[PDB]
RNA sequence: UGGCACCUCGAUGUCGGCUCGUCGCAUCCUGGGGCUGAAGAAGGUCCCAAGGGUUGGGCUGUUCGCCCAUUAAAGCGGCA
RNA sequence: CAAGUCUGGGCUAAGUGGUAAAGGAUGUGGCGCGGCGAAGACAGCCAGGAGGUUGGCUUAGAAGCAGCCAUCCUUUAAAGAGUGCGUAAUAGCUCACUGGUCGAGUGGCGCCGCGCCGAAAAUGAUCGGGGCUUAAGCCCAGCGCCGAAGCUGCGGGUCUG
RNA sequence: CUGACUGGGGCCUGUAGAGCACUGAUAGGGCUAGGGGGCCCACCAGCCUACCAAACCCUGUCAAACUCCGAAGGGUCCCA
């Protein structure tokens, strides 16, 4: 939220990304405009401002762009972003991945598993007005054998549901005994 | 944070501090001392207090400020007999009798150790169970007291050692 | 202990002193003092 | 140790170790990850020695995740044997790894215990392997 | 003043007319019972004047900017920090100085304590009937 | 012990012993010191230190190795 | 040994330069984040450093301290079913938490450049040598110069067209 | 004037890279042909499996003898 933008006109940018200015591009239906953003601003807001939050982008034309992230290319033996694909949202039920989480006792806390399969809560498409910030999933009693999620009780409030599948969701794993 | 030298000297019985353009000579009611000073750092000799001033901030100006002040601060109370520096001895049958200045003492050896003192060191012996080393300068007393430590090493499973104040943290017994 | 290549702070009251070029680590109890060498 | 039970061919080559990662940088399973920085090989003895050093370290909770699998047979000739006369015997399968690939991923272990556990298993490997946590650097859209 | 505002508001709101602004522990004669001598007036006038105090020039500067300044005692010497509210105040002051200064080493009551929208004195506080 | 085959096939004599030494320390002792599950002696380990010593024999061609009597010790290696 | 003890900005105190790794360390110099702070901050020196509570057969013994439950509350101007010892367990010493007379800065980090230890072999040692510390090393620059049998200045011969 | 080489046009490949749709191995999760079996019941009239496990689907991988893909280049032919 509230990040500055600039322009690119087919530059060098491997030489421009030395002082913390990684390139980018944004679009909703057209106008594939090449931009570059700042790395400590984008990284600092990108600490907690995840995929679910609409990161808005000030532009020198005076517009505030409701963007989000499409991909962050890892530098892969440097752990850095090369290029981040922004996505402007328009009057359209666009796709969203919302990091929902789990609250409650996992499996009767002493006899508890791990509950590690977050997987970014596979897909929810939404209108730009009914877009959420947080949706809650509880883990009320889910001990080791039975009581799995299986995405059957995956009715979120409103808009929308998961479109095609109901198969990828968290489960309970046994611990590591000695 | 307070760098030593950001707080002043002032000294009643106001002993004389002179220029001595590379060093510091201090003359008091009892004796005179000597403090070497780095020539780049400027200590000044104003009324009452002895000021200290450093040029810049590196690994020598930030430590020599505080070295140079504090070695004067030892010589402030040094020339007015401000050091007692006891050495209390333990032992079943240990004592330290004095003949003149060469302090012989029985520390369990086959011969009483004759301690030859240097110039300006007074072995005040009020008790057979404790002595004290006096003088003028703190280095001259602590070095000779370390030489008294050089005979007998304490904390070897039991008593019969010296501790400079008395501090048995020796170790567990061995039965 | 005694002369080791790695120096770590067992029993957190260690003080780490770099004297005469090399690293010593000292405590009250002398069975935990270390020299790096 | 562990080994692949079936193969198309028994012996295979060595190749080179260039390339950046070819997949395996995002964690996506656990909250922490032991990521490598130098190109080398991972023997099954290095897998076992690092896997035992987790379950013996932390107990009663925390599932350990390994994302390495040895499919490359390390070929070594017997001792005091002259050159030629075919390849050597197969002793233990090794796993090729690239820099910036996450090998070991703890699960259900806290900060001050997972830094320590990944620090213990970091010394079992011949690679400078730094430790990364769960960040927002996933590949989601 | 960054994290300590509600804690300063627990001694800078109802303190419009303080009482025992004397000396706290100060080595000699400091509780040493933890039942009646520690809380002093809790064996008589309950717990409505047993300080709450994290200040001597901290929130006391806020109390010296709010209403008046209550009283002026330790600000250069060493006497820790002691506050109150009301409760007994003019009533059981000799009992509070008897349980707070009934033993210890001699009589460590309170240096300059306030008394009902004004101030107190040293002789009137230590050797006072009010 | 090996791998390689780079000078040596108009050849650079191969094991071991006797005499004669010299050098390194990653020290067997003697000289200092820290720790110890170091009460003292005798110990264990580690740091510095190569200045000097490192026996007389039986066995087998033996280097090595196994035993007798001692010493504080009967060190490991290089120098074709 | 022919040519700058050249002009600038930093860096290194190890002879690194001028011998190599895993690992380790208040070694320095630079960048960014967080808390605290002159409604007085860190290390300091003094403080009643606590009541249910030795919570419960815990196998002798479980008083915070071999290891278990489901992890408290309330008295307070700050305090747990306790930070390390020390006890068979006790007791006790220090406390995490905090009150001041002081004093204007104070800790955890993530990178980054040069460093230290790791680094012990056999005739006499050394980076070529002597020597070298705001350099006679290392990083970014700039203007010159030295520097071949290379190219041009000139002369002479040969071969091909 | 065709040559080495270069410029403008085509054609070809299955290497680097990348990928699992094909050939195999695979870290987990869900479903469970069935099997030591069944809590044990007039055997099918079940129940959870913390017992094993076929096949399938996802989150994740690896490959000289795997390619749904696929360059940089090289070769060849026409003109300069
Ligand atoms: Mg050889
Ligand atoms: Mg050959
Ligand atoms: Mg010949
Ligand atoms: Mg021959
Ligand atoms: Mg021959
Ligand atoms: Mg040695
Ligand atoms: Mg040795
Ligand atoms: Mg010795
Ligand atoms: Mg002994
Ligand atoms: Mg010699
Ligand atoms: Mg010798
Ligand atoms: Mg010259
Ligand atoms: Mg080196
Ligand atoms: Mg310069
Ligand atoms: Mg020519
Ligand atoms: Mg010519
Ligand atoms: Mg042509
Ligand atoms: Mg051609
Ligand atoms: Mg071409
Ligand atoms: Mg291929
Ligand atoms: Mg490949
Ligand atoms: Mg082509
Ligand atoms: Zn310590």
């Amino acid at each position: 939220y509230r990040l500055k933008a600039y322009y690119r006109e087919g530059e060098k940018p491997s030489a421009l990304r030395r002082a913390g200015k990684l390139p980018g591009v944004m679009y909703n239906r057209h106008l594939n405009r090449k931009v570059y953003v700042d790395l400590v601003e984008f990284d600092k807001v990108f600490r907690q401002a995840s995929i679910h939050h609409v990161i808005v982008l000030e532009l020198p034309d005076g517009q505030s762009l409701p963007t989000l992230v499409r991909q962050v290319n890892l530098d892969k033996r440097r752990r850095r972003p090369e290029h981040v694909d922004f996505f402007v949202l328009s009057d359209e039920p666009v796709e969203m991945y919302v990091p929902l989480r789990f609250v409650g006792t996992p499996a009767g806390v002493r006899a508890g598993g791990v509950l590690q399969e977050i997987h970014r809560d596979i897909l929810v498409k939404v209108s730009p007005r009914n877009i959420p910030e947080f949706i809650e999933v509880d883990v009320s009693g889910l001990e080791i054998g039975d009581s799995l999620h299986a995405s059957d009780l995956k009715l979120p409030p409103g808009v929308e549901l998961a479109v095609s599948p109901e198969e990828t969701i968290a489960a309970v794993v046994p611990p590591e005994d000695v | 944070m307070s760098r030593i030298g950001r707080l002043p000297i002032p000294v009643p019985k106001g002993v004389s501090v002179e220029v001595a353009p590379g060093r510091v000579k201090v003359k008091g009611p009892k004796g005179e001392l000597e403090v070497p000073v780095s020539p780049e750092m400027r200590v000044v000799v104003e009324e009452g207090v002895v000021r200290v001033e450093r040029p810049s901030d590196e690994r020598r100006h930030k430590s020599l400020h505080g070295l140079t002040r504090t070695l004067i601060a030892n010589a402030v109370k040094g020339v007015s007999e401000g050091y007692s520096k006891e050495l209390l001895i333990k032992g079943i049958g240990y004592r330290a009798r004095l003949v003149g200045r060469a302090l012989e003492l029985t520390v369990g050896f086959s011969h009483p150790v004759v301690v030859e003192p240097p110039e300006g060191i007074t072995f005040e012996v009020p008790e057979p169970t404790r002595v004290r080393v006096s003088g003028i300068d703190k280095q001259k007393v602590g070095q000779v007291a370390a030489n008294i430590r050089a005979i007998r090493k304490p904390s070897a499973y039991h008593e019969k050692g010296i501790y400079y104040a008395g501090e048995p943290v020796r170790l567990k017994p061995g039965k | 202990m005694k002369v080791r290549a790695s120096v770590k702070r067992i029993c957190d009251k260690c003080k780490v002193i770099r004297r005469h070029g090399r690293v010593y680590v000292i405590c009250e109890n002398p069975k935990h003092k270390q020299r790096q060498g | 140790m562990l080994m692949p039970r079936r193969m198309k061919y028994r012996k295979q080559q060595r190749g080179r170790l260039k390339g950046a990662t070819k997949g395996g940088d995002y964690v996506a399973f656990g909250d922490y990850g032991l990521v490598a920085l130098e190109p080398a090989w991972i023997t099954a003895q290095q897998i076992e020695a690092a896997r035992v050093a987790m379950v013996r370290h932390f107990r009663r909770g925390g599932k350990i995740f390994i994302r390495i699998f040895p499919d490359k047979p390390y070929t070594k000739k017997p001792l005091e044997v002259r050159m030629g006369k075919g390849k050597g015997n197969v002793e233990g399968y090794v796993a090729v790894v690239k820099p910036g690939r996450v090998m070991f991923e703890v699960a259900g272990v806290t900060e001050e215990q997972a830094m320590e556990a990944l620090r213990i298993a970091g010394h079992k490997l011949p690679i400078k392997t730094k430790i990364v946590r769960r960040d927002a650097y996933d590949e989601a859209q | 003043x960054x994290x300590x505002x509600x804690x300063x508001x627990x001694x800078x709101x109802x303190x419009x007319x303080x009482x025992x602004x004397x000396x706290x522990x100060x080595x000699x004669x400091x509780x040493x019972x933890x039942x009646x001598x520690x809380x002093x007036x809790x064996x008589x006038x309950x717990x409505x004047x047993x300080x709450x105090x994290x200040x001597x020039x901290x929130x006391x500067x806020x109390x010296x900017x709010x209403x008046x300044x209550x009283x002026x005692x330790x600000x250069x010497x060493x006497x820790x920090x002691l506050x109150x509210x009301x409760x007994x105040x003019x009533x059981x002051x000799x009992x509070x100085x008897x349980x707070x200064x009934x033993x210890x080493x001699x009589x460590x009551x309170x240096x300059x304590x306030x008394x009902x929208x004004x101030x107190x004195x040293x002789x009137x506080x230590x050797x006072x009937x009010x």
